[PDB]
């Protein structure tokens, strides 16, 4: 019903949210080899901001990354700002104050879009954070990966779409019943 | 030449240009239209408005 599907779409955006402020906070997106490790070169977990060495002489200590042609310029600035990924997860958090006041002004009905029409920009903006990290990684030493920070950004992603799909039908239901009650009356 | 004698040159040779070995240059964002020219593109574009 109406009930469990709002229930739903707070609980994804509350974990959407927390996922997403995790992987960007968190340094966890790349293991590979950087020249940078005090002995290619040696391994590193990475993430947006800072670099850490692991398995080397100077374990554990973290260093911040050190970015730096108008597209890759402003590529690097982007890379850098992490803009996308923080706008994703402030568009998340704004769906979910806006689900909650849906939640009290039962009456205005164009609240539950906005909600909705936030979740899908957040999605599409860590789309393209993502495209972002990958393209900015790549330059022109082998065998990456990806660690469990790249796929909450991914996790978050997939949610926040399925969130606004459910507040896309809630919206749908409510105008409906409204309209078909004045339209009868 | 006025102090001194020298031979028929052993070796002749004159300026030139040193430059960095051209590389694979990093793809270009839009490099997908490059396998068509630019003029082409444009000319796909109004002859979809033509048509």
């Amino acid at each position: 019903e109406k009930g469990v599907q709002v229930l739903l779409t707070t609980i994804g955006a509350f974990a959407a949210f927390g996922l997403m402020t995790i992987a960007i906070s968190t340094d966890y997106w790349l293991y590979t080899r950087a020249l940078i490790c005090n002995t290619p070169g040696g391994l590193t977990h990475s993430g947006l901001w800072r670099i850490c060495c692991l398995e080397g002489l100077k374990r554990g200590v973290c260093v911040k990354i050190n970015h730096f042609d108008s597209a890759e310029y402003l590529l690097r600035v982007v890379r850098a700002s992490s803009i996308f990924p923080i706008l994703s997860a402030i568009l998340l958090l704004l769906g979910g104050v806006c689900v909650a006041a849906s939640r009290v002004y039962k009456s205005k009905r164009n609240i539950i879009l906005g909600a909705g029409i936030l979740f899908v920009a957040a999605g599409l903006s860590n789309i393209i954070g993502v495209i972002v990290y990958i393209s900015a990684n790549a330059g022109e030493k082998n065998h990456y990966s990806y660690g469990w920070s790249f796929y909450f950004g991914g996790l978050s992603f997939i949610l926040a779409e399925v969130i606004g799909v459910l507040a896309v039908n809630i919206y749908i239901e409510r105008s409906r019943e409204a309209h078909c009650q004045s339209r009868s009356d | 030449e006025e102090v001194i004698d020298f031979s028929k040159p052993f070796m002749s040779l004159g300026i030139s240009i040193m430059i960095k070995k051209p590389q694979k240059s990093k793809p270009g964002v839009f490099s997908f239209l490059d396998p068509l020219a630019y003029e082409i593109w444009m000319c796909i574009v109004f002859a979809y408005i033509g048509v």
